[PDB]
């Protein structure tokens, strides 16, 4: 049996995650493909150069969870779409986590989050597909344990990629 | 865009 | 005393 | 008999409460008096003009609470301490709150918060006592219910006073 | 100053 | 004949103008096509309710100028290209100005700007032209005087439109 | 987007 | 004969200089001890550890000036007036500069500034003097040349000192 | 404070 601790897709894009640095980086995007809107966190500073944009979740209560499973749903553009095949653009993003006994609120510090894994896409969406209203939606799941404190955080680091985070699900099994 | 027809949301 | 800068 | 839902003084000034607008307004202050660190949220833009500085708590889990009690410890400086402190300077602050089923994170909508009461001090700190180390700290308590949802926030609005919020405590009786 | 001998904290 | 005081197209986005509110609204964009880099300030917060985004230039030294002439080139997307294009989207932006004897720097008060005129496009670009890289670039030119102070600022106000500012040229006659 | 093939500059 | 290029005390604190990072560090302060107010840029993050707060002036048109003179008036509080003064607090700050053929606006890149000199006080002010309305004001002056480009910026770095910048003056002789 | 009786200016 699955017990969901956090599901960004579920809530109507109202979680208001923390974004560093303030102003640039990730952003809360919206789309009307059906009468019901779709929410996501998109970033695409490709030809700008090297980028260090972080997106941190809310304070997730561990509960009695021992090992949690993190389901990501995202899209990544092909770097060959933009001027200059690479160096400018990247096709991956990093996943981070940080346990804490209490809510740090907006208190963010890069040095506190531990890198889980580089999130590579099974499919990148090409221009011809993207110029049409069809996108290749990737799915990647990671697990992490054992958790020890009352709660934890999740972070998403951008490194000059074109990524749209449609859905995250962190949960544990019974 | 990183997703077609995407507007900044509040 | 007084300083100049290139 | 009293179950604490939140205690600002308890946490070592590490709560990362949200401030609005970004940068301006409220600030997290540190007081080391005789090697005993005191933490507080202070704002003192008395001359500045029209002020609307907001301080919001983190997401407070309601639990089995119905009618919660809010205890605030603070200091309000005498407006006569500052020349030009008429119309510009105030001597009170407001207290707000808002229930929610999910942690809204950084999504700060002030129009959603509901006012509790204007918080006025029984004792203002005249410069005579402020130059000396004997500031006069007020204690105010407020009740509010019935709360029904999973969580709630508490908001603090400065409209132009030298306020130092040293302690907050929200609890319910059992 | 709203409280004497007070510095910004982290 | 024509002595230019400021030409945005000249500086390869080197100008870094003031944006308001901080972090949203006008943003400096880049368009590399056929290896010919083009820069612009653009905002397309069309469906995000009511907007009030501002773009102020740097301090431009007036000189012997008395009656200056402002030339803007821009692309405004047809509101019908967005679902919920009623009320939410606009098809114009505004041009303001302000005189100053000294560089006010970042001190931006939008209550100090007088309106010059509403700037409307002769040609709005529709989705078919937009997707085929055949956007239609409008050219509008206004004049303001007499300026009597050491310098001046030009301001551009978005009120819910999908505008891209590709060029400004301010000069006077001799 | 207000211009096609546009991307945030430095 | 001195030709003033920029004078801070001249403007009624209207220059609105750029501060980094946004929200913390340097701030624009005001003192009313007379009919004529005294404006300044003050910063005092003494016990937060290592500080890196920058203050950058506006764009200064060099004109026909070969070399320039930089005159600073400032006050620095004795670190021994703070709990664990040293380690926490420093008693100096750094002065930087950078030439520019054009106004860069809000664009600020720290790696483009060249260090002029470490500015040190001839007189530090102690609590006994500071809890009285008496301050010992230091006067420091530097020259720099030859400048080639059309203009230049000035920068002020803080490393965790209680410094109050009361006046800057850059000029050239004739 | 770095200077006595200093209030933030606008």
């Amino acid at each position: 049996k699955e017990v969901v601790l956090l599901d960004f897709a579920a809530a109507g894009g109202e979680l208001g995650w923390l974004t560093h640095p303030y102003g640039k980086g990730w952003d809360l995007m919206q789309n009307i493909m059906n009468d019901m809107p779709i929410y996501m966190y998109s970033v695409c500073n490709v030809m700008s150069g090297d980028q260090d944009n972080w997106l941190r979740t809310n304070w997730v209560y561990r509960g009695e969870a021992e090992r949690i499973f993190i389901e990501l749903k995202f899209t990544v553009r092909d770097c060959n779409s933009f001027p200059g095949g690479a160096s400018s653009c990247k096709e991956t993003f990093n996943l981070y986590y940080a346990e804490s006994d209490l809510d740090y609120g907006t208190n963010f510090q890069k040095r506190l989050f531990t890198k889980i894994d580089t999130i590579a896409p099974d499919e990148i969406t090409v221009s011809s597909d993207f110029e049409a209203r069809h996108v290749k939606l990737n799915v990647e799941e990671r697990s992490v344990g054992p958790l020890t404190r009352k709660g934890f955080y999740l972070a998403f680091q951008d490194i000059g990629a074109c990524v749209a985070l449609l859905s995250v699900r962190v949960y544990y099994k019974k | 865009s990183a997703y077609p027809d995407s507007v900044p949301f509040r | 005393a007084h300083h100049h800068h290139a």
